[PDB]
């Protein structure tokens, strides 16, 4: 009876919608970059390898000075390293040593990790007596985590596979805002250049726009056929792009609400487990179940460069905030850093 | 976006036969195995068949087997089950569910629920009049 | 430049002092046995455990020997993601109520699970010790023959028990043959693909306290035999 | 499952009255800030060995 | 004169050959970390350095036979390729005892194996064969007292010697060898056997051998075939006043001898999967230069 209403009445609405995204797309990005002079050989070469970890890594995240850096290793450890000299400033035991992704906050005060337990901990680097503790344990995900990212040394943003997404005061311990809408296990987020605004993706191959301030879902992108692994913003913040299990990664813009541009290859036939942009947003690095890195070039989808330096699978990558150096991480449990 | 709609079923008389159809958009059809799964009224999800990729590989659950059969056409993106000597253990809504990821081998989460790659289902009730 | 001297010995200093802290973890590390604890809603797990948050841990000892046991908490129903983190342990413990084979069909959604666990490519290595638990319930179910193990697996007309089985005294011949049938059935997954890589261990349990952690040690001794025998060329 | 029916059919609602700019606009604005910033990417182009920190 | 040029063309082939895989199996404790590749790091060096003693012995066998060679040069020279060859022996046989102990007691090795352990053994191992190399000069009745300006082997050192390394180091340290290879087997040959019942039960539900035998018949060949004819000559010499196995035991025997240095790199280093691979990734590296 009314079910079957509001399903016809959610079908016309879906109808509608892409008549609309069919109505605004009068060209493509590759007709229009035709043009351009191609970026030519990228030719990146290894400068370091940070060794230590037990077992395989998940995640790492850069310093906001590009030179310190975090990792996180499923033997219990996260790490943070000075890139520059190769050597080790802390290393921290976790409670649980199922961890999944690690954040270093814009401030250089605070780390935070979580995984498999359920709980976002804080560790405060710059105590005044002794080593580094935990100072604040953010519980109520009813999942494992897979992603956060400071927002201030008092605000976090979390993704869980319970299908939400929160956002923690750290004073409090409280979730201030709860964001819904995804069907499946949230693998990723990404904040916006302002921290108005994040990005999410979930394994129901959709990703979603979230307002910060009203916690609420502007926009919803699809056109993957599988689960979205990973997820950054273009340096404008007017356009992203995703790595999928499907072998492809994808440019999604804003404002034409509609995917721009396809990154993909006859012969990849393994999942994207990793994307990030260059400072200027002309490449595109993405890293692959086959144990490789590839470079593309973001406005003519041609492949510019191969990262060919792991045995195992590449699990983590970032690009430093001034652009001078890729660091990528594997379950080979080695931090490699290229340029 | 991925989309799977079924069609066919209705009311049949213990002994009858009948055909469901699976019409899939929104993926490259062949690089994907496909599954049959039902629910049945007050009871959890049940894995029913699946075929592989090129429709080489083709398995059944052990109560029906000799009386259901699965088949795929890859030209036209469809799946067909085709059922035979219905019972009024039959019953049940059926749905078609894709496997999570192309070219592999494992299918973890189809009878989960809530599964992502499923479709909504058709309802087959048998039943004497 | 003097300042700057005196921060890289300082640098230097911490980073010795944190990689003598990491040898004396690598060895702890070394030393202890990592496994997964894998059931269903009534499979029987929990017996395991008394025998002896998102996730739960239970640590035990044999013969000097240190064993960390690993279940999930609040997980979801769906494990594609979270399954993947287990890659590297010595052990999956799989646990299978055998006597619920008329959800009404939890035996072949184990199986399911069971091949999807198999075969999938970043568990290539991974060893699987399977408990094949209630056996009383079967024994009683088969003897009182309300329903029968066929017509949920019509090809159990045309089996035989092996010529090698070893039935528990006081044990009906259909009883030994309902079991045999049942690990033959995971057999048959098992035995399929691996090349060698990795193996299954299957055990019938009803009710042993101190018999199932000799049954996983024993079982982890043969894992690790078997591969260094691998690495030599000897098998 | 209708209450949640009637959220999935309120967030189309909501995501249906947007105001969509054409395809070459956003093409265009991409292109432009690409070029605006190439000199200044380190990755694009390679600078002298005195410059890099990791030598 | 042919002497010298099948001790030069043998030296140059061990010394390329070994210095080959001494460089792969560094490179790939570089990047991982284990004990048995440090075991086959120091087995590739003793052959390499055995290669260099061979090789400091071609100057006087090619053209200089006018010129007597000193007492003092003679005896290091000859003390320095038994040293070497002492060397290769013993890490063999370390070889052999961490694969028996990483095999029969699984958990314990675990728990106690670590790069102390190896570097220690290793230094042991080193010291041990240059004493056993050295040590005859300054015992009497190990040399001859009769002539010291044709150098050559059984020149400046007694055949007692060679018996008693033959009643203290060899032989007992093979039957050592072949003991624990024989333990393997068996347990392998359990493994095997009970591997197959499941794959009979399993081929049932579908409804439808010697590897360890050989592999452990190539070693235990490899190991007793390359010095048994030296010793077992040296033997029947020291028995009977026959002065006609000087020359051949010189020329002969020892040949076979240095052509172990030849089989080890192939069964221990090139059948390894790791070892190979690493190989094959430097073999572009020459190619692409
Ligand atoms: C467990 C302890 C152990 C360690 N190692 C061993 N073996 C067997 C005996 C060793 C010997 N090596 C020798 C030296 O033999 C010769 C040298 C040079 C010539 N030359 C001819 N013309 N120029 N030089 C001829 C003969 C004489 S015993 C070598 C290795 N056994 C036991």
């Amino acid at each position: 009876s009314e079910l079957d209403q509001l399903r016809q009445e959610a079908e016309q609405l879906k109808n509608q919608i892409r008549d609309a995204r069919k109505a605004c797309a009068d060209a493509t990005l590759s007709q229009i970059t035709n043009n351009i002079d191609p970026v030519g050989r990228i030719q990146m070469r290894t400068r370091r390898t940070l060794r230590g970890h037990l077992a395989k890594i998940y995640a790492m995240h850069w310093g906001t000075d590009s030179r310190l850096l975090v990792s996180a290793s499923q033997d219990g450890k996260l790490i943070i390293w000075d890139s520059y000299t190769t050597n080790k400033v802390h290393a921290i035991p976790l409670r649980s040593s199922w961890v999944m992704t690690c954040a270093y906050a814009p401030s250089g005060n605070y780390v935070a990790c979580g995984g498999l337990d359920n709980i976002c901990s804080i560790y405060n680097l710059k105590t005044r007596e002794g080593n580094v503790r935990v100072s604040r344990e953010l519980a109520g995900h009813t999942g494992y985590l897979s992603c956060c990212r400071f927002l201030d040394d008092n605000q976090i943003v979390t993704s869980s596979g319970d299908t939400t997404c929160a956002l923690w005061d750290i004073e409090t311990g409280q979730q201030t805002t709860t964001f819904t809408g995804h069907t499946g296990d949230v693998m990723s987020l990404s904040l916006a250049p302002d921290t108005r605004l994040f990005v999410s993706g979930a394994c129901d191959a959709s990703a979603k726009l979230w307002d910060v301030r009203e916690g609420m879902c502007r926009q919803t992108f699809t056109g993957h056929e599988s689960d979205i692994n990973a997820i950054c913003f273009f340096p404008n913040g007017n356009a992203f792009a995703t790595g999928s299990d499907d072998a492809t990664c994808r440019l999604f813009d804003l404002r034409a609400d509609q995917e721009l541009m396809t990154y993909s290859h006859d012969n990849i036939i393994c999942g994207i487990t990793s994307v990030s942009f260059s400072k200027s947003g002309r490449l595109l690095l993405a890293g692959y179940d086959d144990f490789n890195c590839n470079v593309w070039d973001a406005l003519k989808a041609d492949r510019a460069g191969v990262l060919a330096g792991h045995d195992n699978r590449v699990s983590c990558l970032g690009v430093t905030d001034d652009g001078m150096a890729v660091a990528t991480g594997s379950w080979d449990s080695f931090l490699k850093i290229w340029n | 976006q991925v989309q799977l709609q079924e069609s066919g079923g209705g009311l049949v008389q213990p002994g009858g036969s009948l055909r469901l159809s699976c019409a899939a958009s929104g993926f490259t059809f062949s690089n994907y195995k496909m599954n049959w799964v039902r629910q049945a009224p007050g009871k959890g999800l049940e894995w029913v068949s699946d075929i592989s990729q090129s429709g080489a590989s083709i398995s059944y659950t052990g109560s029906v087997k000799g009386r259901f059969t699965i088949s795929r056409d890859n030209a036209k993106n469809t799946l067909y089950l085709q059922m035979n000597s219905l019972k009024p253990e039959d019953t049940a809504v059926y749905y078609c569910a894709r496997c999570p990821a192309p070219f592999t081998r494992d299918c973890f989460d189809v009878t989960s629920t809530t599964y992502a790659y499923r479709g909504q289902g058709t309802q087959v009730t048998v039943s004497s009049h | 430049t003097e300042d700057q001297r005196n921060e890289e010995k300082a640098q230097r200093e911490a980073n010795k002092k944190i990689e003598k802290q990491l040898q004396k973890d690598k060895q702890v590390y070394r030393a202890t046995h990592r496994l997964l604890l894998l059931g269903a809603g009534e499979s029987g797990k929990n017996t395991i455990v008394k025998q002896m948050s998102g996730i739960f841990e239970t640590k035990f000892q044999v013969d000097k020997v240190n064993f960390h046991m690993f279940d999930v908490g609040a997980q979801r129903d769906e494990r594609r993601k979270w399954i993947q983190c287990f890659n590297d342990v010595t052990a999956i413990i799989f646990v299978v109520a055998s006597s619920s084979y008329n959800q009404t069909n939890r035996l072949q959604a184990a199986l399911k699970l069971f091949d999807s666990i198999w075969n999938n490519k970043w568990l290539r290595d991974t060893s699987v010790i399977l408990f094949l638990n209630k056996q009383d319930l079967l024994a009683e179910k088969v003897l009182a023959g309300k329903s029968k193990i066929e017509d949920y697996f019509p090809e159990f007309a045309r089996y035989t028990t092996p010529e090698d089985a070893t039935p528990e005294p006081g044990e009906d011949p259909r009883v030994t043959r309902a079991k045999y049938f049942i690990r033959d059935e995971f057999l048959r997954i098992s035995t399929a693909s691996g090349d060698g890589r990795h193996y299954c261990y299957p055990h019938f349990t009803c009710a042993v306290d101190t018999e199932n952690i000799r049954r996983v040690f024993n079982d982890c001794r043969d894992i690790i035999q078997r591969m260094h025998l691998r690495q030599y060329e000897l098998l | 499952s209708i209450a949640q029916a009637r959220k999935l059919v309120e967030q189309l609602k909501m995501e249906a009255n947007i105001d969509r700019i054409k395809v070459s606009k956003a093409a265009a604005d991409l292109m432009a800030y690409c070029e605006a910033h190439a000199k200044e990417d380190p990755l694009l182009t390679p600078v002298p060995a005195s410059e890099n920190p990791f030598r | 004169f042919s002497f010298g040029v099948i001790l030069a063309v043998l030296a140059s082939l061990i010394i390329a050959t070994n210095t080959l895989v001494a460089v792969a199996v560094l490179l790939l404790i570089h990047k991982n970390d284990g004990v048995s590749l440090c075991f086959t790091l120091n087995l590739a060096v003793a052959d390499t350095l055995i290669g260099v003693a061979i090789s400091g012995l071609l100057t006087d066998q090619l053209s200089s036979p006018s010129r007597p060679t000193q007492k003092t040069l003679c005896s290091l020279r000859m003390a320095f390729v038994t040293s070497s060859a002492a060397a290769s022996v013993l890490t063999v046989m370390l070889i052999t005892f961490d694969r028996y102990l990483a095999i029969k007691q699984p958990f314990r090795y675990l728990k106690i194996m670590s790069g102390f352990v190896a570097g220690a053994c290793i230094a042991g191992l080193w010291l041990v064969s240059y004493l056993i190399g050295f040590l005859p000069l300054g015992i009497p009745m190990f040399q001859q007292t009769a002539y010291k300006g044709q150098c050559s082997f059984f020149a400046v050192f007694h055949p007692h010697f060679v018996l008693t390394l033959s009643c203290v180091g060899f032989f007992p340290a093979m039957l050592l060898f072949v003991f624990f290879y024989c333990d393997m087997l068996k347990i392998a040959s359990m493994h095997s056997q009970q591997i197959r019942k499941m794959e009979h039960a399993g081929a049932m539900a579908g409804g439808y051998d010697f590897k360890a035998l050989r592999t452990v018949s190539v070693l235990i060949g490899s190991f007793a075939l390359c010095w048994t004819p030296f010793l077992i000559t040296g033997i029947v010499q020291v028995a009977c006043q026959e002065c006609h196995l000087y020359l051949v035991l010189e020329r002969y025997l020892w040949l076979l001898g240095v052509g172990n240095s030849l089989l080890n790199p192939l069964i221990y280093a090139y059948w390894q999967k790791e070892v190979r691979l690493q190989l094959y990734h430097m073999a572009l590296g020459v190619k692409k230069v």
